[PDB]
């Protein structure tokens, strides 16, 4: 068959949940069409009103911008998993690139002070 | 057998009983029952079996007169669908030590109806056989589990 | 582009020209205002096969949500005209 | 307007669609668009080409190599 | 596009959608038209089992089997059109598509560069402002008070009036401009 | 907008879950939010993680590049899942056999180039002969210092 | 301009058809002219010297 | 072939190209005359040939470039010096193939003596 993936998802026509549906699922699809019809009729009324001169204030786009900008720290709860993974992702590569930079520069300073590394034509350092 | 169907097919539609639990009996109203009747009592999922004493042209004339046009088309084109149920090998053990006799079942997932090997799994199951304590065969019974028992 | 714009009578003659070339269509029976289900008596495949004929005839894609609804040559002419946006 | 050709000039015979339709009628079906798609195989377009006639195009005029450069 | 999708695709709609995807992924595969017509009537020799199926559970099972066959034998690059999505020229001519509100912001030198068309657009705007106050009243009385509301907008029931919600359909730019 | 229609907190009760569903213009039974892991998501509704390539192309949309509707809840990863960025459209062939095919091609070609590095495929020929002590005057060296005498003979 | 025909051959102009025909004729004229003037594409040099039939005295004999 | 033989045959009798010449040139030959360069260092340096091109057969390369400069713009008439320079490069290649086959016969002599 065709195996699903989180990055290559199952299509809804090949989905097994589209073929064994219930009247409560069909009522959910009718209510989804009803709420899309209500939102589309409100948007189309605000589209074709000639008294409107400004733009369309999109409330869900304002909601998404507010949730991505100024809701994350009011909705923080300090958990040990978030604290450990944030401490690793905010501290770990600083000690890792500290070890890389200090090892490479200790090697370079040792080879310069011992004379093995030669700057042959190195005028602008 | 209901505990074995609960613990063999957990998370599937085969986990539930045919009777239903006591918290689900008390909320069954009329409209849920007629929704079940309008969904699962559809005509091509129904057969009319007669056995002997009948004539088939008489039965088809009577089925044209009576059992024709039951229901064929669904409500919102919402077809029911059979799913392959997961077999989970598990253990349930209801311990009642004051109860006299222990009923213990052990079952493996077999191939089912439409797979053609129900005859060979049934002939293995019939070599193993059955015993009850009222059977007067005794030690000389052919099935060796019953003979050892 | 170098393609000429499409008149309404030219679009009607092209749609009737493909529609008379189907095997189960009588060309004397075929008018522009005849329904595929109840006036020429065609099946469920033949309407979407008329849709594939317009697909490889006019070089553009008709969606299936419109193509289920299209049932007669007059509004298949008017739908193709309103999709290619011609003034007559 | 555009002068469309008549539909009676597209028959089935003389085409590979005729071979497809007679094999398909030996199977026991009929082809509904066989008269429609016969313009690709009937008329001026009848006659398949060959690899001399596409790659060796103009070779009979390109065989004008001259030994007269003396 | 011009019509509206339903809440649910029916069994006939999904079967005809499989017929459309089958008869375009065929001619994506069978490139020559002789092979396309022979394999298309072989696809008719495949539709003939689905004609009088009466259970509809077995029809949905055959739909699942044919859909699994379609996804197993589908073309990796399907046949696409210049006007289709995922195509050669899907919304290629969006350089033309600047809508009719942007003609209000023209300078009067460019407005006097086109005399009669802006007077006729003033007539169309007068038709807008004299039609909208009866258009928005029509939707609030042809709106059903029940819990189901469809996507398709009602026509002009009153004689002499325009259909409701007409401007965004009637003033789209042309798909093949030049 | 106000603080009520703006997002906030997490739905702990089903009545505020229904209130958040009517905030986000979604269905009550479809309102599955993000889990309360303290990540700052909160009462934002978790949509399925399908990109905007997977929606219906031929249906006319309110936001045409987004393929979204006005008042439909925008996904938290919509800037991730926009049409310029990463598609989650269904491929013709599945992901694990796709990854096995690509990594098998890459590993087999790297191992075959290691095989071609092991056997370096030489023509039956010697090195290219260079005259005058193998061009040590012309390679760059001291002319006062005598070069190392290499001599290329005839056969 | 063209009067674009339906389901038939376009009226092909003599400029286009003798332009393409003389271009492909000039290409095969160039191929046959250079193939007659030097056949070094197949020839190259005279032959490659195969080392199997080299005589040992002009090769240099190994001793003993 | 040689490339066919040295994979999955014996590599002792078959030479490796990086150690060529492995033997000293004194064995097998009583004397060898050096390839006396017809083009000298001053004429080659003033003719400004690239160090890849400064082979043992640049004597006809210098004549090729002189005839091309003195026969500009009739570049079709300078194919005879290209033929002579490719013949001298073919003679350098037959000297390279001769030292290859002499190396492989000397390794055959080494494995016959061992
Ligand atoms: C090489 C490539 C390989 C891979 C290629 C692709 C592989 C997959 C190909 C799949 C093709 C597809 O199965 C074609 C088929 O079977 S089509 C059948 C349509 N036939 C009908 O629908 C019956 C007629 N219909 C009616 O009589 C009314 O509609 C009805 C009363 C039922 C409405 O009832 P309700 O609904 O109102």
């Amino acid at each position: 068959k065709y195996k699903p993936a989180p990055l290559a998802t199952l299509p809804s026509t090949l989905d097994p949940a589209e073929y064994d549906v219930s009247p409560e699922t069909r009522r959910a699809q009718v209510e989804r069409l009803s709420i899309r019809a209500r939102l589309k009729r409100e948007y189309l009324l605000q589209y074709n009103d000639p008294k409107r001169v400004s733009h369309i204030e999109d409330p869900a786009l304002i909601r998404w911008t507010y949730a991505r900008s100024a809701n994350i720290y009011p909705n923080f709860r300090p958990t040990p998993k978030n604290s450990l993974l944030g401490a690793v992702a905010g501290f770990g590569p600083l000690i890792f690139w500290y070890y890389v930079f200090k090892t490479d520069r200790d090697r370079k300073e040792r080879l310069i002070q011992e004379g093995k590394l030669d700057r042959k034509f190195n005028i602008s350092y | 057998f209901d505990y074995l169907h609960a613990t063999a097919f957990q998370g599937t539609p085969l986990a539930q009983a045919v009777e239903g639990p006591s918290e689900n009996v008390r909320r069954l109203s009329r409209t849920d029952l007629t929704d079940y009747l309008n969904r699962h009592y559809k005509a091509p999922r129904m057969v009319l079996a007669a056995a002997g004493g009948v004539e088939h042209q008489q039965l088809l004339d009577l089925a044209q007169k009576h059992l024709s046009s039951v229901s064929r088309v669904y409500e919102e084109d919402a077809v029911p669908g059979l799913t392959p149920c997961r077999f989970t090998g598990s253990e349930i053990r209801h311990r009642d030590d004051a109860l006299p006799l222990a009923h213990v079942a052990i079952a493996v997932e077999g191939p089912g109806w439409a797979n053609p090997d129900n005859v060979t799994l049934q002939v293995a199951n019939a070599i193993i056989g059955h015993y009850d304590c009222t059977y007067g065969g005794g030690v000389h019974l052919s099935s060796p589990l019953a003979s050892v028992a | 582009s170098d393609a000429p714009p499409l008149t309404l009578d030219g679009i009607k003659d092209r749609v009737l020209y493909v529609l008379k070339l189907y095997d189960k269509i009588d060309p004397e029976k075929l008018s522009v205002n005849s329904h595929f289900m109840k006036d020429l008596g065609l099946d469920s495949l033949d309407q979407v096969e008329i849709i594939m004929a317009m697909e490889d005839e006019f070089g553009f894609e008709i969606p299936d949500i419109d193509a289920e609804k299209l049932m007669c040559p007059q509004e298949i002419v008017d739908y193709i005209a309103d999709k290619k946006d011609v003034y007559e | 307007k555009m002068e469309l050709p008549d539909y009676r000039q597209w028959k089935i015979e003389g085409t590979p669609l005729e071979t497809v339709q007679k094999k398909l009628a030996a199977r026991g079906l009929r082809d509904p668009w066989a008269r429609n798609e016969a313009w690709r195989y009937m008329g001026g377009f009848a006659g398949n080409i060959t690899f001399p006639s596409v790659i060796l195009k103009g070779f009979k005029w390109g065989f004008a190599a001259f030994v007269v450069a003396l | 596009a011009f019509c509206a999708p339903p809440a649910y695709l029916t069994h006939q709609q999904k079967v005809l959608r499989l017929y459309k995807r089958a008869l375009r992924h065929l001619e994506s595969w069978c490139i020559h038209r002789d092979k396309y017509r022979y394999f298309a009537c072989l696809m008719r020799a495949r539709f003939e089992e689905h004609k009088n199926e009466k259970d509809m559970m077995r029809a949905t099972q055959l739909l699942r089997e044919a859909e699994e066959e379609f996804w197993q034998n589908q073309h990796p690059q399907p046949y696409i059109f210049p006007d289709s999505p995922g195509g050669t020229s899907f919304e290629r001519y969006e350089c033309y598509k600047v809508p009719e509100w942007c003609l209000d912001y023209w300078h009067p030198s460019e407005k006097a560069m086109y005399p009669d068309y802006f007077s006729k657009r003033e007539q169309w705007k007068k038709l807008r402002m004299e039609s909208w106050d009866r258009e928005v009243k029509q939707l609030q009385e042809e709106t059903s008070p029940d819990g189901i509301m469809t996507e398709a907008l009602p026509p002009a029931r009153r004689e002499g009036d325009l259909p409701p919600l007409w401007w965004h359909i009637v003033t789209r730019p042309r798909e093949r401009p030049t | 907008m106000t603080k009520d229609m703006l997002p906030g907190s997490y739905p702990r009760t089903p009545e505020e879950r229904a209130a958040a569903a009517k905030k986000y213009n979604m269905r009550v039974e479809d309102y599955e939010p993000y889990p309360d892991d303290g990540m700052g998501y909160g009462d934002y509704p978790m949509l399925p993680n399908r990109s905007q390539h997977e929606r219906d192309p031929w249906y006319q949309w309110d936001h045409s590049e987004l393929r979204m509707n006005w008042g439909e809840p925008i996904h938290w990863d919509l800037d991730m899942y926009i049409r310029n960025r990463v598609d989650t459209s269904p491929t013709p062939v599945s992901w694990d056999v796709m990854c096995k095919h690509l990594f098998g091609f890459v590993a087999f070609m790297v191992f075959m180039f290691w095989v071609g590095h092991v056997f370096p495929s030489y023509q039956p020929v010697g090195p290219k002969q260079y005259p005058y002590n193998n061009l040590y005057l012309e390679r760059g060296g001291d002319p006062t210092k005598e070069p190392e005498p290499v001599v290329h003979y005839d056969i | 301009h063209i009067q674009p025909r339906y389901r038939e051959f376009p009226q092909l102009t003599r400029s286009q058809v003798i332009q393409g025909e003389f271009l492909s004729s000039l290409m095969w004229f160039w191929i046959l002219w250079r193939f007659w003037h030097d056949s070094d594409a197949v020839l190259g040099h005279f032959s490659y010297p195969d080392p199997s039939q080299w005589t040992d005295e002009e090769l240099g004999i190994p001793p003993d | 072939a040689h490339l066919t033989r040295r994979y999955l045959w014996d590599a002792s009798v078959e030479p490796d190209p990086e150690k060529i010449p492995s033997f000293p040139p004194d064995l097998g030959f009583p004397e060898r005359k050096e390839r006396v360069m017809v083009a000298t260092q001053q004429e080659m340096m003033d003719a400004q040939l690239t160090l890849q091109q400064r082979d043992y057969c640049a004597h006809y390369l210098i004549r090729l470039l002189k005839c091309k400069r003195d026969s500009f713009p009739n570049f079709l008439a300078c194919k005879h010096e290209q033929h002579d320079w490719d013949y001298c490069e073919h003679l350098d290649y037959v000297k390279r193939m001769k030292e290859f086959e002499r190396e492989r016969r000397l390794l055959q002599r080494k494995k016959r003596r061992a």
